[PDB]
């Protein structure tokens, strides 16, 4: 159970939009992906500016129409009842992406 | 009508093949990371040794949970739980021998594998669909007393250091009483390990070097205190080949245990024969920590000498100057008897030896 965000970094500008894919290799039965904003709010598939998409063992973070208040590090956590809470590489079952806005 | 052959052969060739750890194991022993594997563009290092490691386990510092229990899942603590695969269905791991034979009752080619080989075949035959998993397969630990097969979620074996073990899930491979019945298995362990890989210790024996017609003592070794065979097996294991670059099986993998003097002599050169000594036990890093086989192949020399004489005006005696039959040697002088020999061997020393050991346990010919 490993997780990675592609792209790994985000060089966004104000107004532009950027997508981030979180893919988990080694998904075991009870595992599920969840995104978290810089402030720690769990992002649900809402019809809002910053939303999330569920696509097979992956989950995409779409940041439409960017603004300066969106910058921060977003977390993608693979959690579950019977889901490993440790990566094959003795790492946490989560991945981070640092998005930075400009002008 | 009788002369001594010029071909210098070693009758221990086939017997000692399983102790060529570099050739038969071909990977690290203490810390096995012989093969690299990528998974969806993510480099990894996984064990690759082809021989089982009897008595090996993982000791977790500042913890009181066996590394064979599953990893923490969901709302468990990280410090809680071990290295094993998540037991959420109890169908991937652990798996008893009865459940293994039952799940493969129709696979004829698998119902012919031994217990350890069946556990290994099961554990390495797991790949989640939808993932690259290019040669990334999990290792296993088979408990021969519990008859249980455990898949390992974590392939790491040692994570010591000033950061991880200082005021953090620290672990190290080791051998102790609790692991004596375990068999550490990588994804590449030979199914025919019973004949190709070491297991039981060799009693009344000590590893030596075959010069020309006799097994001589290994000059360069490192002596260590050992109260019993188990500690000598633990000492050699801690000094064995370690991949913590790849070792490919090179390292201090062999040891001769003096049960009388209670000493443990380790070395890093592959052995080519055995010396029959009632006071010594030959052990390896892969061998069981306690099982000992006391039957020394006494007729190995006599059987080979008689074989050549049967294949043949004149008789060409092989270059074997040791035997439990004093006549077969046909010594020009009186052979010397070995008091500590369980086989009652006799050696002929008044002979021109065509080989010689010097430097770092290397056997070289003087003149061709």
């Amino acid at each position: 159970l490993q997780v990675d965000i592609v792209p790994s970094q985000g060089e966004i500008s104000v107004g532009e939009s950027k997508f981030f894919l979180c893919q988990v290799a080694g998904m075991l039965p009870t595992c599920e992906i969840s995104w978290f904003s810089p402030n720690g709010e769990k992002l649900t598939p809402n019809q809002q500016r910053i939303s999330v998409v569920w696509n097979d063992d992956s989950s995409t973070l779409t940041i439409y129409n960017a603004n300066i208040d969106d910058a921060g590090i977003y977390k993608c956590v693979v959690h579950g009842p019977q889901c490993p809470r440790l990566t094959w590489s003795l790492g946490l079952p989560e991945a981070t992406v640092n998005v930075k806005i400009f002008q | 009508t009788v002369e001594r052959s010029t071909r210098m052969s070693n009758p221990w060739k086939a017997f000692m093949e399983k102790y060529d750890i570099e050739r038969t194991h071909s990977s690290g022993v203490r810390v096995d990371l012989g093969e690299d594997a990528e998974v969806e563009n993510a480099k990894y290092r996984i064990p690759a040794g082809r021989c089982p490691v009897f008595g090996k386990g993982i000791v977790i510092e500042n913890s009181a949970v066996s590394f064979l229990k599953p990893v923490a899942t969901g709302d468990q603590r990280l410090k809680d739980g071990g290295f094993a695969f998540p037991n959420a269905n109890d169908h991937i791991s652990p798996m008893t021998l009865e459940n293994l034979k039952a799940r493969y009752k129709d696979n004829v080619e698998m119902m012919k594998l031994n217990d350890i080989a069946l556990c290994r075949t099961h554990a390495a035959s797991f790949v989640m669909a939808g993932d690259q998993n290019s040669n990334y397969r999990h290792p296993a630990v088979y408990d021969e007393k519990e008859k249980t097969c455990h898949m390992l979620y974590l392939s790491a074996q040692e994570n010591m250091g000033p950061r991880y073990c200082s005021p953090v899930f620290c672990f190290k491979p080791d051998k102790d009483e609790s692991f004596e019945n375990l068999v550490y298995l990588s994804k590449n362990v030979r199914n025919d390990w019973d004949k190709k890989c070491p297991r039981k210790n060799l009693g009344n024996a000590k590893f030596g070097l075959w010069v020309d017609g006799n097994c001589e003592e290994i000059p360069y070794v490192k002596e260590v205190e050992a109260k019993d065979l188990r500690e000598c097996n633990r000492i050699v294991f801690e000094a064995s080949a370690s991949d913590q670059f790849k070792s490919k099986g090179r390292g201090f993998n062999w040891a001769n245990f003096d049960s009388v003097k209670k000493k443990c002599y380790i070395f890093n050169t592959k052995p080519t024969c055995l010396i029959n000594d009632k006071n010594f036990i030959a052990t390896t890093a892969l061998s069981h920590p306690r099982e000992v086989d006391l039957e020394f192949p006494c007729s190995i020399y006599k059987d080979e000498i008689e074989r050549e004489i049967k294949k043949q005006e004149r008789i060409v005696l092989p270059r074997i100057f040791i035997s439990n039959d004093k006549e077969s040697i046909k010594c020009p002088c009186e052979p010397e008897h070995i008091s500590q020999s369980t086989c009652n061997f006799y050696v002929c020393n008044c002979v021109e030896k065509r080989a010689e050991i010097k430097e770092n346990n290397q056997v070289v010919i003087k003149e061709e």
